DNA sequence: GCTTGACAAAAGTGTTAAATTGTGCTATACT
């Protein structure tokens, strides 16, 4: 677009933070020490943030651009460009 | 602080201004610095000689010749347009600001005089004994 | 300021600033110094209220609202740093200085930035509202004269 | 085991206290789009469209479905034989002939510079 | 003299066994050679000492 | 003073509850990347260890709550969870900062925006750009005021995409792939092509520090032998350029509007008088003075 | 002089150096020899000094000995450290990327008081890095230098600061120890609100003693009457809660609090420096505390002498933190010692705790001891420490100044940004100790300096300077090294003063220096010490500037800093007009080959030089040949002796990089013309004769090192091979079987050096890519191409190759199978844009290089080589460059003073045997004793062959040059001569960058700067200001959107240029999109709103 | 031009064994 009118700030409520979130990161795990792949439910979890490779799910049962915007029933990752890995946010539910 | 200051219109039409000295008492003697105070300005009101002789009309560029002509008539002050008295709603007006030092002519309407002022003031700062 | 009035302070500040630069042999036209001074006296203090006492509000923004067809203030002299922080643009004040301070107050006041200043447009990649970016210039329409198209 | 024990380093670390250069900003983006390649690839995509124009409607049709040029999804010999109504072997035959036709220097000479 | 070829050395930045001058400092000396060739068409000279 | 804050929450629809967090947002992973360098060893952003402390303590808190645990223990966790989130947002703002190996403080979310190295000054108000270069400058006494000497090697790379098209328009190269390699290896045919693309195509010449706008000026490029840049001797005053080893940056205006601005607004010969005092700047100096005197 | 093979360089000095320049490398060696305390250092202290010399290692080992826990039931004693022979040679270490070190062993005693047993076990501490002959270290293969640090010596220092509130005088005191909390007058450990009297009650002294000891102090009595603290135990409580807030005290903790903080030796360390400073000025005990208060009281009262019970009288005066008497130097040995102590204190913790949980009597020195923190201290110091520096070796001089460099930065000293300007200023006590002229120009001015020539470091860390004491107007031969403190005590006569035949003050009055310092006179009766010689204050680099006295300190400072930046040439000609330091500095640098035994040469080859000493023994020296220096310069060596030559101990056998016949040769001598020339040499620019290219006079060699490894990948193993996935057989034309460039080949930007391939995963080729694979039948390979190529804008010849394989036994880190290093070298002709300079701070780039045909040439037809502009000379205050331009011509053509009837009047003042000199004879003018103006003129008119008997230069140093273009003489006489100009390490080939498109940063999509990453320039804030002032919106938007950050726009613009279409409209800068994300991560809801279509999403 | 049957390589599936991973536990007394 490149033409917006106003840019506004405001206190983010816990609901706003939850609506931004694509899922709750529950583990303090970055990546597996052997396979070097993102650990599920942790930071970098492909199920929450997004795929590592374009149109490829974690397990790979859906690897083609033929079906975009579908979630793999096994790994739970969405099939789309890995650019979303840079656009999506998680959240943490504090006890 | 001045980056948002830009010429927005030709003339705000206000009659307000500031009084430049431009000479004093001589001979019984141009002011030390009329080049940075009087020159490049624009007259806010007519410069009237010691009668109704008016020698320079309001809205004159006030170049080098006009100062000599003015001095002949013996005018020891002049009221001039300034951005301090400009009444423009947004930014300033060309007439109030005056001539553009780079072009030598009336400032264009797009000019961003705010930044040009900050840079004209700061650049010599390296030459100031601090 | 309080003694001789706003229009006299500016004459003083310009003389003082122009004296230092004259001591080192520097030639700066007063108008440049005037552009900067003009920005220190753009606001006034609100002694009584829509407005709160002790706040620094823009002069023009204070006249139209104060009328309210059917709240007094005094001219305020303030430094460039303090003045520029009071700018209406919140992301402009953020990039300038005291980012955390600016962001916390902007989020509480729920500020909205119109993106009019030229620094705001630089950040988001818009055309600055100056020079060739002004509306009259960028909206210029060009076509060859019918007499010229004939000559081909 | 000695590779497992290695611990990562900080991208926010300053490499060299001399030059306040943060390691993080020295890291390339290997997956970034390269302009010259994507443009040449676009040009390559056009040159293939033309070369296939020389082939027959079914010759090119089988080549496109075999490699999935249109859909991006390759197809098996039997599946292509199911659209044109033939056996997979017949498609295997039509494949070999159109490939030797593509190997004909007239059509291949233009695509040579796209090796990589 | 345009080029030169020495058996043991493959480039200019090495030394030769027994020689007091490195190859780069020998070429510096050889630049002072004043030669006159009465024929066109590059001609190779030869030098061998033991 | 206290009324200023209390009043701010009234007019705005913000509920003051926002100042206490029930949930904490997690930044996208590519903004806190973890990647392996050349050789295999890994590097990652500090935010992950910061997020790791928060997640650890929050999860440990759930554990103590369920078992049932003396307040001394539970309260200790909440105090720890509070500090962890504080360091995540603004590390060091309260107490000693969270440090890593070598006792160097970790980089909080606030540390991304603030300072000369933050997003605003580093990546927003300035940035590194394509189609640019630099080199040491040498005098150009034979140049016209509107011209500058440009190293042929430097010019070739700057205009690479342009010459590639020109030598493909001409039969020099058959496809863009051949054009690219023909420039990389510098086959002698390109030079005659480079002069054409460079013709009447302006470039911007800047020397830091840029004090006034005259610190950037457009010139007409001229292919020059050597790797140095030839600068007109009359523009030294504006650039404050000494030939004691100074360097200058070159930028290539691309769009029609950008080239128009270069030729019209920033052209060398159109800017002569300083825009502060009106005095002339390109005025002769130092040699031309004694030469004419 | 006094060096056997020293070349004959005539000097103009009117004095005689009474003391040779000491070994300029001693400062680095003596420090290390103290640490290791070898026999060479043992004999030093034994001959004259203490009778119990203690090596730095032993000294720190005494502190630990013995170890004991709270029970004191078991004790572990340390003693007798030992070193084995060095593991590998320095040359082998730099080759194998290891660190030159010698293993260290110690004696570990473990005594159980209950069982009364002894378990003596030899312990291995670790490989201890050793210092080379050149005072350097080899840390992981690279040669490094440990610079000495400047710090405030621990002690009691007072200062008087006036308070504007009362407009009256105030006095504050500070006591800075070796370690522990610091106190200030009470102000203790950043805890204010303390009455100095309350602590005197904390010790338990009664108020009566306060009135007894305070005495004449008025505020001393008035403060105790004001303090409301009653009792010695109650004051300890008022001191307790403020020092340990939040902790309820106890009578056991309140009393040991004070003693443990300072009196206890553990937490408050008595410093040998601090213990010595105050012990004379007045470990911790009350005696030192009360003495400070009594000292402070007298200072505020105004008395200059203070005495107390059982104390020696001393003056009560304020101290100067910048006086070198209170500011010391932490040499390398001490910087190492401190890092060892940190390792032992960390091991002591594990030694003590290990005893508790370990089975008693089943523990041994090996079990209790763990050296992980000890070796980690050493390893973590030589690497990553600010004082352990990558050695600066462009030339022998640059390296010789790196060592001898003194720094105020680093841990334990003021940091760079915080320090005030008061320290940076020169101080009177810097004379002869720290050169005031050599220092950085940038933000580090005054904080970094080089040790003076004759300076010497004290075992306590204070710099000493050599002096010759005078008694009754007679200067003896007694030379006494004095510290700054004892220097002010005496009066220092000036180095040059008229000498009387056998020794006596001839002048009626003598120049003197006071403790002010002040300059005054006496009749030579009250002088005590005199200067050893001029240039005591000067450093090595500074002392190499001919006519130093004539150039202003500004341009001189530039002149010194630029000598280090020179680069070794191929020919390496020595300076025609030099100073005394040339030959002395080259040998002491270490880049020259010196013979250590008198003898005769057996062989001489480019490879090595052997000498047959008279002793019958045989020494040999392998010559460094084209060795890549740390910074890329060429470290080649060449022999200067023949076969049958005789030699003497300490002579020069071969020349180093920048040396000729034993003396430093940082540049060439060139024929100079000081006329302005057709606006080509203008504004410091320079023009050269093309001769300087054809004859390789300014040519120099540079060498690069490229490296690539083959490691184990999770998907396979990297393999170095000649097979590349997609390449022409021509690109591999210069590769051998293994896939590494063949020695002696030429390499061009982008060429292949080492072929490497790495496994690939799940290719999934594009359909357009698979169709071509079937057509042309090139099977898609299973591995990606990650190969080593030559960097952009870099070329040369392949000198040598170094291959480390895993198959071959060699050592590699886990995962690395094969590592190959390729060395490329190139001859760099002097090019326009390269930076040249003289020793006087005059610098400038090469503006143009004219054919030797058309150039100002003398009547001889001899073209001048350089043409320097006339205008930059007068205003800069560096006129020495003109002097050496005149003398340079004198030494080139020779001269003969008129023997007619006697010696002219100008040569009357002690020029001896300098009356005649042949053509090309070299000259030496020591800085402050060099030639004088009168003597120059007399020499300007002198011997006159070119070949014919015609003069080419008059007595004014001018000549009539002929323009090489028009062929007509220049109207006026122009100054010609020979000047010594250096080639500086700022080269155009390395500084010219250009970029159209390239790599982009990962998080931010901006191009990454630096030539290494092929990056683009930075268009910064100030530049955007200038762009805004012009009013060019589209230019500004372009630079910030489609040229850096627009991920989709930058690929479109490229597509548009290639197709000749119009450049599209810009998009949203990726950086801004990241900003909104980073603001959202702070719980800031940032919404981008439309005019009326409220919310927008960035996707 | 196209189809049929024999056939082997390649690709999936299900079934198992080996391995990898998570968790519980250790009782002189030690605060
Ligand atoms: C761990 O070592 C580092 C610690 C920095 O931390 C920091 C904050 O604490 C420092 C200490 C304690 C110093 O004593 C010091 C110094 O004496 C010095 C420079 C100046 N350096 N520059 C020279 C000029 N050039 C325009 C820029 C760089 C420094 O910056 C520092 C310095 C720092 O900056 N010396 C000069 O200025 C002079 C008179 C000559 C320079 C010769 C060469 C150039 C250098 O010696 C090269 C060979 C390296 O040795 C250094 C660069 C080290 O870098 C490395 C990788 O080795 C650096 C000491
Ligand atoms: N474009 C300017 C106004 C243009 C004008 O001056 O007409 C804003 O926005
Ligand atoms: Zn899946
Ligand atoms: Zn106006």
């Amino acid at each position: 677009v490149n033409f917006f009118d106003e840019l506004r700030i405001g206190l983010a409520t816990a609901d706003d933070i939850r609506n931004w979130s694509y899922g709750e990161v529950k583990k303090p795990e970055t990546i597996n020490y052997r396979t070097l792949k993102p650990e599920k439910d942790g930071l970098f979890c492909e199920k929450i943030f997004g795929p590592t490779r374009d149109w490829e799910c974690y397990c790979g049962k859906y690897k083609r651009v033929r079906f975009k915007g579908i979630i793999c029933e096994r790994c739970g990752v969405e099939v789309t460009r890995a650019k979303v890995r840079r656009e999506r946010m998680g959240h943490i539910e504090l006890a | 602080v001045s980056q948002d200051v830009i010429v927005r219109e030709h003339d705000c039409e206000t009659e307000r201004g500031i009084n430049v000295t431009l000479a004093e008492r001589g001979p019984d003697i141009r002011d030390a610095h009329v080049e940075t105070s009087a020159f490049a300005r624009t007259l806010a009101t007519d410069a009237v000689d010691a009668n109704g002789n008016v020698i320079i009309e309001r809205g004159h560029d006030l170049g080098d010749p006009a100062i000599d002509a003015l001095l002949a008539a013996g005018i020891t002050t002049v009221k001039v347009r300034s951005v301090l008295t400009c009444t423009s709603a947004t930014g300033v007006c060309a007439m109030c600001y005056g001539r553009s030092m780079a072009t030598g002519k009336l400032v264009d309407i797009g000019e961003a005089v705010g930044i040009v002022a900050a840079q004209s003031i700061g650049e010599p700062g390296t030459q100031l004994t601090m | 300021l309080r003694v001789q009035g706003p229009r006299e302070v500016q004459i003083h500040l310009v003389k003082e600033v122009q004296e230092v630069y004259r001591a080192q042999g520097v030639s700066i036209h007063d108008k440049h110094i005037e552009v900067i001074v003009r920005q220190m006296l753009r606001r006034v203090t609100i002694i009584d209220s829509e407005f709160l006492p002790g706040s620094l509000t823009e002069r023009a923004e204070f006249e139209a609202e104060n009328r309210r067809v059917v709240a007094a203030g005094r001219p305020v002299l303030m430094g460039i740093t303090k003045a520029s922080l009071a700018t209406d643009s919140w992301l402009s004040a953020a990039s300038f200085q005291e980012t955390t301070r600016v962001l916390t107050d902007a989020a509480i006041n729920c500020r909205s930035d119109k993106l009019n200043g030229l620094k705001e447009n630089v950040i988001i990649g818009k055309l600055i509202p100056a020079g060739t970016g002004i509306s009259r210039y960028r909206n210029i329409q060009v076509q060859p004269t019918e007499e010229a198209r004939a000559a081909a | 085991i000695q590779q497992y024990a290695r611990e990562p380093i900080s991208l926010d670390q300053t490499i060299g206290d001399e030059g306040d250069s943060q390691l993080g900003d020295f890291i390339e983006d290997s997956e970034a789009v390269v302009a010259v390649d994507a443009v040449s690839f676009t040009l390559l995509q056009d040159q293939l469209q033309s070369v296939l124009e020389t082939l027959s409607e079914r010759e090119a049709g089988v080549v496109r479905l075999r490699f999935g040029l249109t859909d991006g999804q390759p197809r098996t010999l039997d599946e292509i034989g199911q659209v044109y109504g033939v056996t997979r072997e017949r498609i295997r035959q039509i494949e070999s002939k159109t490939m030797s036709k593509l190997r004909h220097p007239s059509r291949s000479q233009v695509l040579r510079d796209y090796l990589d | 003299v345009t080029s030169i070829r020495i058996d043991g050395v493959l480039h200019e930045f090495t030394t030769v066994p027994g020689v007091k001058e490195d190859v780069t400092d020998i070429i510096l000396n050889l630049k002072g050679l004043v030669v006159s060739s009465d024929d066109d068409e590059p001609v190779t000279m030869y030098l061998r000492k033991q | 003073k206290r009324l200023k804050v209390v009043a701010a929450f009234q007019q705005s629809g913000n509920s003051p509850m926002g100042m206490v967090l029930d949930a904490v947002p997690v930044i996208p992973p590519e903004l806190r990347p973890m990647v392996q360098l050349d050789g295999g060893r890994f590097a990652t952003s500090d935010l992950n260890d910061l997020y790791r402390r928060v997640i650890n303590r929050n999860n440990r808190l759930k554990r103590l709550i369920d078992l049932g645990a003396p307040e001394i223990i539970v309260n200790n966790e909440k105090r720890m969870l509070q500090e962890s989130v504080d360091a995540l947002f603004d590390n060091g703002r309260r107490g000693r900062p969270v440090t890593g190996p070598g006792n160097r403080p970790l980089k909080s979310l606030s540390d991304l925006l603030k300072g000369k190295q933050g997003r605003f000054r580093q990546n927003l108000l300035g940035k590194r750009v394509d189609y640019s270069g630099r080199s040491v400058i040498v005098v150009g006494p034979q140049l016209k005021l509107h011209q500058c000497g440009l190293p042929k090697l430097m010019a070739l790379e700057l205009f690479k995409p342009f010459v590639m098209k020109r030598l493909v328009d001409l039969n020099h190269a058959q496809n863009i792939k051949s054009a690219k390699r023909m420039v990389e290896r510098q086959r002698p045919q390109v030079w005659d092509v480079l002069e054409e693309v460079i013709a009447e195509h302006p470039v911007l010449l800047n020397r830091a520090p840029t004090l006034h706008r005259l610190g950037i000026q457009a010139f007409e490029p001229q292919l020059v032998e050597g790797k140095a840049i030839q600068l007109h001797p009359l523009v030294c005053e504006a650039f404050n350029a000494d030939f004691d080893g100074d360097q200058m940056a070159v930028h290539l205006p691309l769009s029609a509007e950008a080239q128009a601005e270069a030729r019209i607004l920033m052209l060398s010969s159109n800017n002569i008088l300083s825009p502060a005092s009106g005095k002339p700047l390109a005025m002769p100096r130092l040699d031309m003075v004694t030469g004419l005197y | 002089n006094s060096v056997p093979g020293a070349p004959n360089r005539v000097s103009f000095a009117k004095l005689r150096e009474p003391l040779e320049v000491p070994g300029l490398l001693d400062v680095q060696t003596d420090s290390f020899e103290w640490l290791v305390g070898s026999d060479r250092w043992r004999q030093a202290a034994i001959d004259r000094g203490e009778e119990n010399p203690v090596g730095g290692l032993e000294e720190v080992l005494a502190e630990l000995s013995p170890i004991e826990d709270f029970s004191g039931s078991m004790s572990l004693s340390f003693s007798d450290p030992r070193f084995d022979e060095v593991k590998a040679s320095v040359d082998e270490c730099k080759d194998k990327d290891m660190t030159y070190a010698a293993p260290l062993f110690v004696t570990a005693e473990f005594i159980n008081n209950n069982t009364g047993e002894i378990k003596s076990q030899t312990v291995f501490m670790g490989d201890f890095p050793m210092m080379t002959e050149k005072g350097t270290f080899i840390i992981n293969g690279t040669e490094r230098v440990v610079v000495s640090q400047l710090v405030r010596s621990p002690g009691v220092y007072f200062d008087e600061t006036i308070d504007k509130s009362t407009e009256k005088t105030l006095h504050s005191v500070k006591v800075i120890p070796g370690r522990g909390a610091w106190l200030e007058f009470v102000r203790i450990d950043r805890k204010r609100r303390q009455p100095v009297t309350v602590l005197l009650k904390a010790l338990g002294w009664t108020n009566e003693q306060i009135v007894e000891r305070f005495g004449f102090s008025e505020i001393m009595m008035g403060t105790l009457e004001k303090d409301t603290t009653s009792g010695t135990d109650e004051a300890l409580l008022d001191i307790y809660r403020k020092l340990r807030p939040g902790e309820p005290p106890t009578k056991e903790s309140a009393q040991t609090l004070l003693e443990n903080l300072f009196f206890k030796e553990k937490r408050y360390d008595l410093a040998r420096v601090g213990r010595y400073k105050v012990n004379k000025k007045l470990t911790l005990t009350e005696e030192d505390v009360v003495a400070t208060i009594e000292y402070l009281v007298r200072l505020h009262e105004g008395q200059t002498s203070m005495t107390v019970p059982g104390g020696v009288e001393v003056p009560v005066e304020v101290d100067d933190i910048d006086h070198f008497g209170n500011r010391r130097l932490r040499t390398v040995g001490e910087l190492i010692q401190n890092q060892i102590r940190v390792g032992l204190s960390r091991m002591e913790r594990v030694v003590r705790e290990r005893m508790t949980t370990q089975d008693v009597e089943a523990i041994t020195p090996q079990t209790l001891i763990n050296i992980r923190p000890v070796v980690a201290a050493i390893k973590e110091f030589f690497g990553t420490s600010q004082l352990s520096q990558f050695m600066d070796q462009n030339n022998p001089l640059s390296g010789l100044t790196h060592k001898r460099r003194l720094s105020a930065l680093g841990p334990g000293g003021l940091s760079r940004e915080r320090a005030g300007l008061e320290v940076r200023d020169v101080h009177p006590s810097h004379y002869g100790r720290m050169c005031p002229i050599e220092t950085p120009e940038g933000p580090n001015i005054g904080l970094i300096g080089s040790l003076s020539v004759y300076a010497r470091v004290n075992p306590f860390g204070f710099i000493e300077t050599p002096y010759r004491k005078v008694e009754n107007g007679v200067v003896t031969d007694q030379i006494d090294y004095l510290t700054a403190d004892e220097e002010d005590r005496h009066v220092v006569a000036q180095a040059n003063s008229p000498t009387d035949e056998n020794g006596r003050f001839t002048e009626d009055r003598v120049m003197v220096r006071k403790k002010g310092g002040e300059v005054e006179f006496v009749s030579a009766d009250q002088v005590d010490y005199m200067d050893v010689s001029p240039r005591q204050m000067v450093s090595v680099a500074t002392a190499m500037i001919p006519f130093l006295e004539h150039d202003d300190a500004n341009r001189a400072l530039m002149g010194a800093n630029m000598q280090r930046q020179a680069v070794p040439l191929v020919r390496s000609e020595a300076p025609l007009v030099g100073t005394g330091m040339e030959l002395r500095a080259a040998i002491d640098a270490g880049d020259v080959v010196v013979a250590d035994k008198t003898g005769v040469i057996e062989e001489v080859s480019a490879d090595y030089i052997t000498v047959m000493a008279d002793d019958g023994t045989r020494q040999s020296y392998r010559l460094r040949k084209f060795a890549r220096s740390n910074h890329g310069t060429c470290a080649n060596q060449r022999p200067i002796v023949d076969a049958g030559q005789r030699v003497e101990a300490g002579q020069v056998i071969a020349d180093g990089p920048c040396t000729q016949n034993g003396e430093m040769a940082l540049g060439k001598n060139l024929l100079v013309a000081i006329m302005p020339w057709e606006g080509h040499n203008y504004e410091d620019a320079i023009i050269l004769s093309n001769r300087l290219v054809e004859e390789d006079v300014l040519t120099s060699i540079h060498i690069e090192e490229h490296e690539i490894d083959a490691r184990d990948t999770k998907l396979g193993a990297e393999e170095i091979t000649r097979d590349i996935p997609n390449v022409s057989d021509e690109v591999l034309a210069d590769l051998d079987e293994r896939g590494i460039v063949r020695i002696g080949a030429e390499v061009r930007d982008g060429d292949i050096l080492v072929g490497k391939v790495t496994p690939k995963g799940e290719t999934e080729l594009t359909p357009e890519e698979r169709l071509l694979r079937a057509i042309f039948g090139e099977k898609a390979r299973e591995v990606r191409d990650t190969s080593l190529k030559v960097p952009h804008g870099e070329s040369g010849k392949v000198i040598g190759i170094r291959v480390f394989s895993r198959e071959d036994d060699d050592e590699l880190p886990a995962g690395v199978n094969e590592l190959v290093r390729v060395y490329v070298a190139q001859k760099r002709k002097i090019s326009d844009g390269d930076k040249l300079a003289g020793r006087h701070g005059n610098k400038g780039v090469i503006g143009k290089i004219l054919p030797v045909e058309d150039m100002p040439f003398l009547p001889d037809g001899t073209p001048v080589d350089i043409i320097l502009n006339t205008h930059g000379v007068p205003r800069r205050m560096n006129i020495g460059q003109i002097l050496e331009t005149h003398l340079g011509w004198v030494a080139k053509a020779g001269w003969n003073i008129d023997v007619a009837a006697g010696v002219p009047d100008w040569a009357s003042k002690l020029p001896e045997e300098l009356y005649s000199a042949p053509a090309d004879s070299t000259v030496a003018t020591p800085v402050f004793d060099g030639a004088q103006e009168g003597e120059l003129a007399g020499l300007l008119g002198s011997t006159l062959p070119n070949r014919d008997g015609e003069v080419m230069v008059d007595a004014d140093g001018k000549s009539t040059l002929f323009d090489g273009r028009s062929g007509e003489p220049f109207p006026y006489p122009v100054t010609v001569g020979y000047m010594y100009i250096l080639k500086l390490h700022h080269l155009v080939d390395d500084k010219i960058h250009a970029r159209s498109t390239g790599p982009y940063s990962m998080i931010t999509q901006q191009p990454l700067g630096g030539k290494a990453q092929f990056g683009g320039q930075r268009f910064g804030e100030m530049e955007c200001w200038a762009m805004q002032a012009y009013g060019a919106a589209y230019t500004l938007q372009e630079l910030l959107t489609i040229k850096s950050d627009d991920t989709v726009g930058r690929v479109k613009v490229y597509e548009a240029i290639v197709k000749g279409e119009n450049i599209p409209e810009p998009g949203i800068p990726e950086s801004f999109k990241v900003l909104l994300k980073e603001l959202q991560s702070l719980c800031l809801n940032v919404e981008v709103l439309s005019s009326d279509g409220a919310a927008i999403e960035m996707r």
